[PDB]
RNA sequence: AUGCGAAAGCAGUUGAAGACAAGUGCUUGUCGUUCGUUAAAAUGGCCU
């Protein structure tokens, strides 16, 4: 009879829980300058720029391992920090998109097409110490973290590869700073 | 308007007739990417203040650089203005340049693809013209070179990978009003490469001055003696010159007056030596305003002032 | 400086002030080109091109106070121009939602802080959220009855926005404002922004109505007046700017706020007539005329009462004559063509006069069947048959103080075809209240004894209209529209795959 | 036409076409059912595209080229395949294949056998009372290759272990350009200019049949069992016969007749059509070298047809960042007031010596001078007689005339509130007997509370003023 | 991005009787010249198909004036005794004139030579001759003796058709759009009257009750009539018979009167009487016939007239006033080698497929103070703002938009006495008026709250501030004396 | 400056520990530090 819906989405979710680094921006252009991808905040939205429009809206909700993960209704202290383009699994890949949330899940997805419900999960171990910042050089790839034992952050460093079995991924410590003021 | 043809011989049919407004086009040109090698560009500019882009089915893409970033106090005007690579040599990522006539010894430059004000240099007296060559130095790696002419005949060439530094000035002999500069032989802005290996340094440089009077020197050597004497001297014209354009191979050089009809010559190299039966006293050319080469396929574009270009294929090439 | 960026080789420096201009600085002879006016201030912004074609940038809206509304946007370089435009709804809110941080300045206002002011300013939010019990988020959301856009009013501003495909459309100004003409910079900044506060919507669609309060600089002679300005707009049925066409300087006397704000039925002028009533018990009817081109006063009734209700309501028949004048806890029944009390030749005890037990939030009638009032403690749903009371509905226990006067008014919406909606607003406690907050919506009919639909929203809702297509629309807190409602085969794939 | 040449593939999804650029010919695919970008340059300078025809794993083509040569083409990797090489140099005036047997005629009068499988040259050979042949095709009897047919202007059918004509047909005037067979026992013959094809019957020898276009015929193409015949005719038109073979009937006129002319009436030309049973697949070019597609219903189809398209004539160019004009999306229409008019809010609207007779007949009348010298008397005690003389409707109209006069010339306030004082002392009984005060007071009403509500600002800057005044003149 | 927004002019709310549209076009008629002629002017008429000439009766003395040079340029004297009325045809190329010895004679315009027909009608001074409308060779005379005549313009020595029934004095007739054969007589005691001519036509068909002598009468549309009598005028509806308004909106006897349509005006039908008391008032007849402007001669205006319709000269309005006076308003209204060389420019671009402009839309000039607040230079700002020959309103809506933007302690800090003066002496007058009043009144007090220290020092400040006491203390009088006048209305509710 | 209230206003609020800098163990001042409650400054302004 009666039918309640989630439909339109709204705020597109910076980084303002950390607000210690001085870049914020998440979104991110794509390989093929054609599109843009915006981490929002029930959704994450693909644009193409040469018509201005709106083309794929990956709801959180339709997924259901995103909606197992993403709107924990008890709290969503889980959300999006880093997108990173190709896959982080296997390289020389097309269409593919991997995220990177708060607490150390990391999931892949493949956006221009009707997105498959198997989306490629893993989780990051160590998760005493929430997700800072992720980047990366060609294959070798470095995380930041943030974790503490005054009302300040110490960071740690961390190293990172992929494959040891499938799920078993390479952190190792690389260094950490003691208590950050403000960082780029 | 803008108006781009496809050519055959027994027909030219008009691929697109892009107009536009309130913008009279002095001077147009195309321009290829060289990294990408995907990315091609028009450039069209005259007399405003402004500077219009077309990018390359429908409903076109073009922008309009305006703003100078530090200076619009020189340049009033976008009248005369060339494209051309440039090498970064901290990245490897080679981009186009666009470069810009101005007040009284300023050339401007500025970096295309961004619409982003690079560099400027400045010689003295009054910039009547400039070109543009290249010099291969390793595996991909290569400096451009900018030159300049005075109305003097101060001869400026400066290069363009460590910021603006003399290289060396010299004086053409003679030379009262130097009217135009081109060099050739090699790539240009009218026969460019298409990839990094390719370019080769240009060989014979060409001054026209305002008798008619066309001196003619190799570089190779002009670079050395550093006040040096032509290789030759054509003095055929009897009014001014207005446009100087090489051969694809370096063998052929067009000149071309502007204010009689029938006032075009082509000198073969390294004789220096004006062709004789060609053209003769039957062929149409008004005014010639506009020439222009082909890449390889062996063509020669002629404009003039009626508007209707005229094509010669040379049955060498 | 809000944000620092640096061109890819290292010979350009973008700079992210505060005054809304983003600045690119050329290092080697020291000079600077700007962009003048990016509808806000830049909090963050980079270089992203292979080249540099374009430039990100981030942009606070610092103009809306209570809730951190942040648009993304894209610059392609060689003009640049406005490539890529992305926002998300704009709402604006009555009072701050959990936890938001106004950014850092030199000085201290009501839009900024400075930065002491700003790690005591996080506390004592944060405190003042868990202790005080009057918190409400009521905002007014509009509805384009030929178009299905939402009309959100920002402060001095409104976005049309419209959800089927959930991208903003439109964005204008409709004030007097100091708008784009400066970015403000410190007293500027204590400065304050006439404030759009009462819109809506002819029936027709034809005519947009729009109040806005406009407020002095400080520590002026003038500084003790406001002033109340009432506009009339036009648009035609395809073109997406909005023309004034009527402006109204100090409507009933001076320094009176115009307090509710009503679109008349098709039926008296082919909606094109307007009811405001101010906070001492006036009423006005303004329209338009045709053969003059404007708007008017088509009748008035001005009381003279030395008491103010700041709560007030009124709702219209729909045959044009029955106009329900609420004040405060006691109700009037007029007749339209006379604005004087409903004098009755019977005199049966459906007397044109109502007292109820204490001040009306919100009146409708769901047909000319039933009036569904709302005080500040409970629901009533009376007849109009007879004289009498029919549905009580006690409600203390939720709507305390927990709704400043007028609010419940874009709480409850209803309708015309089946029933009402009803809202109630629980923050999870633990044992203490937490932050965290929780939704209730009730589904009634016009006779208001059964519930027609229970349903449960685990965040706060601020608002539920209803659309004309018979549907309900209603925004969350966290910015999320939601609805309650009813050989050749292998070649051909591979040709669509294609140093000495 | 800048096409020089043009083939579809059977079972027509693409076509092979060949043209100029540079003056070196180029050769490219496209396909056609639903741009691209490898095409072929010839890299001598001198050579010409002579024919062209397709072959079915490698899809691949066959190009004949007037050097002397025969070139299979690769159509995956663009990459020339195989040189077959005539033991001359001449120019190759058709090819046609079959199996993998595959014949082609040369211009000095020539016969060549070759083999695809083995890459190789069966039989050079001759034969005679042939002078000229430029066209030539190959029954298809079964896997049996014989009885093949040559033309130049009269088309001559021959054996292979026989060598020689058995059956010659009168052909047409102009050398033959369009030379098919339709069933085993019928071909279809259309030379080059001519506007006439001819049904030709083999084994009586017989013009069974007429088919007269409208137009010089271009292009030839047939269904599978001669169910429609469809012809492009060079002033560009697509015309079809429907069943050639049925039976005044030794002509037969055009059945349907299709056209293409898009939104601007200009009349794009057509250059070979493909048809199959239901299905009529038409192109044309779009850009001066690229083509493009449409399919159509031919049995839908009307007898005048005019395929539309939507091409760029007077496109204004709307692009994507821009507005309606001018403006960038991210932009806000900014407020400008413009034309509105302004209003207050309390404009009540749409809800003894005398001089009485004068003042009474210039506001019988409306007249700004006679009233302007009434108010410009002065006495007081002219003023108190001539209202007391008054009528009470004029009293009225005086009343608005005096409040206009004021609110446009403030200075009059001084003198001219006597006026207004005195009005409502006399007719008060009149005015008590209208019930619309308001509303015939309007202007009045609206001017004193104006001055009437400014008044407290003014008493604040009075009393600041007098502060500073007695502050700095008692010292 | 976006455009600087200019800044708005503060319109403050208007007070009544704005100026209207048609009181905008119809004072955009200027430029009054006058022309003493020698006796008094009966009638006045303008030709129909070139419009650039009018023709004006006197004293034995008739005048073609002409539209370009608005002088005389032809003189008809070849009268007996006095012209009543000329006319010039619907075809324009001939004119009539009516004499009191008892005949008309017509004749081509611009050639007083030639009379071309001389037609004795009655002894009696014929009164007013026109011309048909619809028909073009029939020619009405109304003499005094109470019958009008129709002369068919061949036959001239009888008339065509009488026309009798009238009780006294017919001084005027119409004839009427839609029908060439229903003619309409206004007699001088009223009852407008209605004949056939298709009929025997002896007696009329019908009349109508104008209870006050008729003294003009104009068909104003193929079904409807107005009427000119007596104090008021009227306008009658045909096929009802019955009188659709009247308006009494005047002094003494209406003389003459007027109708045009379908110019180019801000209105659409303009309807001039002439009243004899100076005023010639416009009314139109698609506003219910209600009054939009007048103008007043001192004499007495005996005949007015408007240019046609098709006009497209520069427009008259011509009064002719009893004193011998016309009155006239008039709304007015490289090498050859070189072009070839560069002939590019004007091209616009037909033939093209694909057109872009995106040159600017050129703007309305920026002031030097709106460049001083967009630069941001406050006291400059001001100072131009009170630059001597500028608009009040200008400088209120410099004031307003500084005062709500920035701050006027900012703006006024770097001040000495010297440039204190000139904005208190604007305050000194702008106290006065209520708009400004109170803006005006905010910024006398901030800078007498700053400085009182200079106050004391310099002498001059303390004459202004003296007379500033004067004039509050005026002004407060006169609002003070404001609220007693508007309770004494309530009195009377 | 919070609560209540109409645009009037009507009541109340401004308190602790720490750590550091300067002047001479003492005074002031500061807080990218905690508790507790209804709680102005580096001549530096808007594109074509």
């Amino acid at each position: 009879q009666y039918k309640l819906s989630v439909v339109s989405g709204g705020k597109p979710a910076l980084n303002n829980l950390s607000s210690v680094t001085g870049n914020k921006n998440i979104a991110r252009l794509s390989q093929d300058q054609r599109n843009y991808i915006i981490p929002f905040n029930n959704q994450i939205k693909v644009y193409s720029v040469e018509t201005r429009q709106c083309v794929k809206t990956l709801k959180f909700a339709n997924n259901s391992l995103l909606s197992g993960i993403f709107l924990q209704e008890e709290e969503n202290n889980e959300s999006i920090v880093k997108i990173l383009l190709g896959d982080i699994t296997v390289p020389q890949q097309a269409h593919l998109i991997t995220v990177f949330t708060n607490n150390g899940h990391v999931i892949v997805l493949n956006y221009k097409g009707k997105l498959v419900e198997s989306p490629k999960h893993f989780k990051i171990s160590l998760a005493d110490e929430k997700l800072a910042n992720v980047f990366h050089s060609e294959g070798n790839y470095r995380i930041l973290t943030t974790f503490k034992d005054n009302s300040l952050q110490s960071y740690r460093l961390y190293a990172l590869t992929f494959d040891d079995a499938k799920k078993q991924f390479e952190v190792a410590h690389q260094a950490e700073w003691h208590n950050v003021i403000l960082s780029n | 308007t803008l108006r781009i043809y496809h050519i055959d011989g027994k027909t030219n049919h008009l691929v697109t007739s892009l107009h536009l407004v309130g913008s009279p086009i002095q001077t147009c040109t195309f321009y290829t990417s060289l990294s990408n090698q995907n990315q091609q560009n028009i450039f069209t500019a005259g007399r405003r203040r402004y500077m219009h882009s077309w990018d390359l089915s429908q409903t076109a893409k073009i922008e309009k650089f305006s703003r100078l970033y530090g200076h619009e106090s020189t340049q009033r005007s976008f009248e005369n203005f060339k494209v051309a690579h440039l090498q970064n040599s901290q990245t490897n990522s080679v981009h186009g340049i666009v470069l810009l006539q101005g007040n009284n010894g300023w050339i401007n430059i500025l970096h295309s693809t961004s619409g982003l004000w690079l560099m400027g240099c400045k010689i003295e007296g009054v910039i009547t013209d400039f070109c543009i060559d290249y010099q291969p130095i390793s595996r991909g790696k290569f400096r451009t070179i900018l030159i300049a002419v005075n109305a003097y005949g101060e001869v400026w060439e400066f290069d363009l990978n460590k910021n603006g530094h003399v290289i060396r000035r010299w004086k053409d002999q003679g030379g009262v009003g130097i009217t135009k500069i081109q060099v050739g032989g090699g790539t240009t802005t009218t026969c460019p490469a298409l990839q990094i290996s390719k370019i080769k340094q240009n060989r014979w440089l060409a001054v026209g001055s305002e008798s008619g009077f066309v001196n003619l020197y190799d570089r190779n050597n002009a670079m050395t003696s550093s006040t040096p004497t032509p290789v030759a001297a054509l003095d055929q014209l009897t009014t001014t010159i207005s446009n100087l354009q090489f051969s694809p191979d370096g063998q052929i050089l067009c000149m071309a007056s502007r204010a009689v009809k029938d006032a075009l010559r082509l000198v073969h190299l390294p004789s220096c030596s004006v062709f004789s039966n060609w053209p003769t006293s039957g062929t149409p050319l008004g005014k010639v305003t506009s020439v222009a080469f082909s890449p390889s396929g062996g063509l020669l574009a002629v404009g003039n002032e009626q508007g209707k270009v005229r094509l010669w294929k040379l049955n060498h090439y | 400086v809000l944000s620092l960026s640096f061109s890819h080789d290292g010979s350009y420096l973008l700079s992210g002030g505060w005054e809304k201009v983003m600045s690119l600085w050329q290092l080697e002879t020291n000079s600077q080109q700007f962009l003048p006016r990016l509808n806000g201030i830049i909090i963050d912004c980079q270089v992203l091109g292979p080249q540099g074609n374009y430039y990100s940038l981030i942009l606070q809206m610092t103009e809306n106070n209570s809730n951190s509304d942040y648009q993304f946007l894209l610059l392609n370089a060689s003009d640049l121009t406005s490539k890529l435009s992305i926002n998300g709804p704009l709402p604006v809110f009555n009072s701050t939602i959990k936890h938001i941080q106004q950014p850092i300045s030199a000085m201290n206002t009501k839009n900024s802080n400075s930065i002491t002011s700003l790690n005591h300013s996080k506390k004592k939010q944060s405190r003042k959220l868990i202790k005080s019990r009057r918190q409400d988020f009521t905002t007014n959301v509009e509805i384009n009855p030929i178009n299905k856009n939402l009309y959100f009013p920002h402060i001095s501003a409104v976005q049309i926005f419209d959800f089927y495909k959930n991208e903003q459309v439109n964005y204008q100004y409709l004030t007097s404002g100091v708008n784009n003409s400066m970015g403000k910079v410190r007293f500027e900044l204590n400065l304050q922004d006439p404030i759009i506060t009462d819109l809506k919507f002819t029936k027709d669609g034809q005519w947009m109505i729009t109040y806005e309060i406009e407020y002095p600089p400080n520590d002026l002679l003038s500084s003790k007046d406001l002033t109340h300005i009432l506009k009339f707009w036009t648009k035609n049925d395809n073109e997406t700017n909005w023309n004034l066409k009527t402006k109204v300087i100090n409507p009933h006397g001076i320094s009176v706020p115009i307090t509710k704000i009503l679109p008349s039925p098709r039926s008296v002028n082919n909606s094109q007539g307007c009811l405001t009533a101010d906070n001492n018990g006036g009423l006005k009817f303004w329209s338009f005329d045709s053969h003059e081109s404007n708007w008017c006063l088509k009748k008035i009734s001005l009381p003279n009462f030395n008491h103010f209700s700041n709560s007030v309501s009124l709702a219209w028949s729909q045959d044009g004559s029955l106009i329900f004048h609420g004040f405060d806890d006691k109700l009037q029944i007029l007749d339209f063509d006379t604005f004087k009390k409903f004098e009755s030749l019977e005199n049966t005890k459906t007397v044109s006069e109502f007292t109820l037990d204490s001040e009306i939030q919100t009146v409708k009638l769901i047909n000319d069947t039933n009036l569904i009032v709302a005080t500040r403690t409970t629901l009533n749903a009376i007849n109009l048959l007879r004289g009498q009371v029919i549905n009580s509905f006690d409600l203390y226990p939720f709507v305390n103080g927990v709704y400043k006067n007028g609010h419940m008014d874009r709480l409850i919406t209803c309708d015309e075809r089946t029933g009402n909606i009803a809202l109630v607003i629980n923050q999870q406690l633990t044992d203490v209240p937490t932050i965290n907050y929780k939704s209730r919506i009730i589904i009634f009919d016009s006779d208001l004894s059964t519930k027609l639909g229970n349903f449960t929203h685990h965040e706060y809702i601020s608002w539920i209209g209803w659309n004309y297509d018979t549907d309900f629309i209603f925004l969350d807190i966290e910015s999320t529209l939601g609805v309650v409602g009813t050989n050749s085969d292998i070649f051909a794939e591979q040709l669509h795959k294609l140093n000495d | 036409s800048p096409v020089l040449q043009s083939a579809y593939d059977p079972s027509g999804q693409y076509l092979c076409y060949v043209t100029v650029a540079l003056d070196k010919q180029r050769v490219g695919v496209q396909p056609t059912q639903r741009w691209n970008e490898n095409f072929l340059y010839l890299e001598d300078s001198k050579l010409k595209v002579t024919c062209l025809k397709w072959v079915n794993d490698t899809v691949a083509i066959i190009l004949g080229m007037n050097n002397g040569e025969i070139w299979l083409y690769s159509v995956l990797a663009n990459e020339v395949t195989y040189k077959f090489t005539t033991g001359n140099s001449y120019e190759i005036k058709d090819i046609d294949l079959m199996g993998n047997q595959l014949w082609c005629i040369d211009s000095s009068d020539a016969f060549y056998q070759f083999d695809l499988l083995q890459f190789k040259l069966l039989q050079h050979f001759r034969i005679n009372n042939c002078v000229q042949l430029n066209k030539l095709t190959i029954v298809p009897a079964g896997d049996s290759v014989a009885q093949l047919l040559v033309a130049s202007h009269s088309i001559s059918l021959i054996d292979i272990e026989e060598k020689k004509v058995v059956m010659t047909f009168p052909g047409h005037v102009s050398p033959v350009s369009t030379l098919q067979v339709i069933t085993n026992e019928f071909f279809i013959s259309g030379a080059e200019g001519d506007r006439f094809l001819n049904v030709y019957d083999i084994h009586s020898g017989m013009t069974k049949c007429v088919l007269v276009a409208e137009s010089d015929i271009k292009e030839l193409s047939h269904s599978g069992q001669a169910d429609s015949i469809a012809v492009t005719t060079e002033d560009g038109s697509l015309e079809i016969f429907v069943d050639p073979l049925v039976s005044g009937n030794k002509s037969k006129k055009s059945s349907k007749k299709i056209q293409i002319v898009s939104k601007d009436g200009r009349k794009v030309p057509i250059y070979n059509a493909f048809i199959n049973k239901d299905l009529l697949n038409v192109s044309w070019l779009q850009n001066a070298t690229m083509p493009y597609f449409k399919n159509l219903q031919w049995r839908e189809i009307p007898n005048e047809y005019t395929v539309e398209i939507s091409l760029n004539w007077n496109n204004k160019n709307k692009s994507a960042d821009r507005d309606l004009h001018g403006k960038d999306l991210a932009s806000a229409t900014n407020y400008v007031e413009g034309n509105a008019r302004v209003t207050s809010g309390d404009n009540f609207k749409h809800v003894t010596g005398t001089v009485t007779v004068i003042l009474s007949q210039a506001l019988q009348s409306n007249d700004h001078s006679l009233l302007e010298t009434v108010l410009n008397n002065r006495d007081e005690r002219v003023i108190r007689d001539t209202i007391f003389r008054l009528k009470p409707a004029l009293a009225v109209i005086l009343l608005e005339r005096l409040a206009e006069r004021i609110a446009r010339q403030t200075h009059r306030q001084g003198p001219l509130n006597v006026w207004v004082k005195w009005c409502l002392i006399i007719h008060g009984g009149y005015l008590v007997s209208i019930p619309n005060l308001m509303s015939t007071l309007s202007s009045l009403h609206s001017t004193l509370k104006r001055r009437s509500d400014l008044l407290p600002r003014l008493l604040a800057l009075d009393a600041r003023l007098d502060c500073t005044i007695n502050k700095f003149k008692t010292l | 991005s976006t455009a600087r927004p200019r800044i708005i002019t503060s319109k403050a709310p208007l007070l009544p009787q704005q100026t209207t549209p048609e009181q905008r076009y119809w004072r955009q008629y200027t430029s009054a010249q006058l022309v003493k002629e020698h006796n008094s002017v009966t009638h006045i008429s303008f030709n129909p198909q070139h419009p650039h000439d009018f023709a004006v009766t006197s004293s034995t003395r008739v005048q073609i004036f002409s539209s370009r040079t608005r002088q005389v340029i032809k003189t008809f004297s070849r009268f007996k005794d006095v012209v009543y009325s000329a006319s010039f045809r619907s075809d324009g190329k001939l004119l009539c004139a009516g004499d009191a010895t008892g005949l008309v004679s017509v004749y081509d315009s611009y050639n007083p030579r030639t009379i071309l027909l001389s037609i004795n009608a009655s002894t009696h001074p014929t009164h007013v001759t026109k011309f048909h409308t619809q028909d073009n060779k029939i020619l009405a005379t109304a003499s005094d003796d109470r019958v009008t005549r129709l002369w068919d313009i061949s036959n001239a020595y009888e008339p065509q058709l009488e026309l009798t029934g009238a009780t006294d004095y017919v001084r005027t007739l119409s004839f009427i759009p839609a029908a060439p054969h229903l003619v309409a007589t206004g007699s001088y005691d009223g009852l407008i009257r209605l004949y056939d001519t298709r009929s025997s036509g002896s007696t009329p068909i019908y009349s109508l009750n104008h209870d006050q002598p008729v003294e003009n009468v104009i068909a104003v549309s193929p079904t409807q009539i107005v009427s000119c009598g007596g104090n008021n005028f009227k306008v009658w509806d045909l096929t009802s018979n019955k009188k659709l308004y009247e308006r009494g909106n005047f002094n003494k006897a209406v003389t003459c009167l007027d109708y045009v349509e379908n110019f180019d005006s801000p209105m659409q039908s303009a309807l001039i009487a002439s009243s004899l008391d100076g005023h010639v008032k416009v009314f139109d007849p698609l506003d219910n016939f209600q009054v939009k402007f007048g103008w007043k001669f001192s004499g007495p205006v005996l005949s007015c007239a408007v240019s046609p319709s098709t006009a497209q000269g520069n427009r008259h309005l011509v009064a002719g006033l009893s004193s011998g006076l016309l009155a006239i308003r008039t709304k007015k209204k490289k090498s050859n080698n070189f072009q070839r060389m560069m002939r590019g420019s004007e091209y616009q671009g037909d033939q093209e497929h694909i057109i872009h402009n995106d040159k600017v839309r050129s703007q309305r000039r920026m002031r030097a103070f709106e460049r001083n607040i967009n630069q941001f230079k406050w006291s400059e700002a001001l100072d131009n703002a009170f630059v001597p020959g500028m608009a009040k309103e200008l400088t209120l809506t410099v004031l307003q938009e500084l005062r709500k933007r920035g701050k006027v302690r900012v703006a006024l800090y770097g001040r000495d006495e010297s440039t204190l003066e000139p904005l208190l002496n604007w305050c000194l007058k702008g106290i006065e008026d209520v708009r400004s009043a109170s803006i005006v009144a905010d910024w006398v007090a901030v800078v007498l709250e700053l400085y009182g220290n200079t106050l004391e020092s310099s002498p001059v400040l303390q004459e202004l501030m003296i007379d500033l006491k004067t004039k509050v203390r005026h002004e407060i009088h006169k609002s003070k004396e404001a609220q007693r006048i508007e309770g004494m209305l309530q009195l009377l509710t």
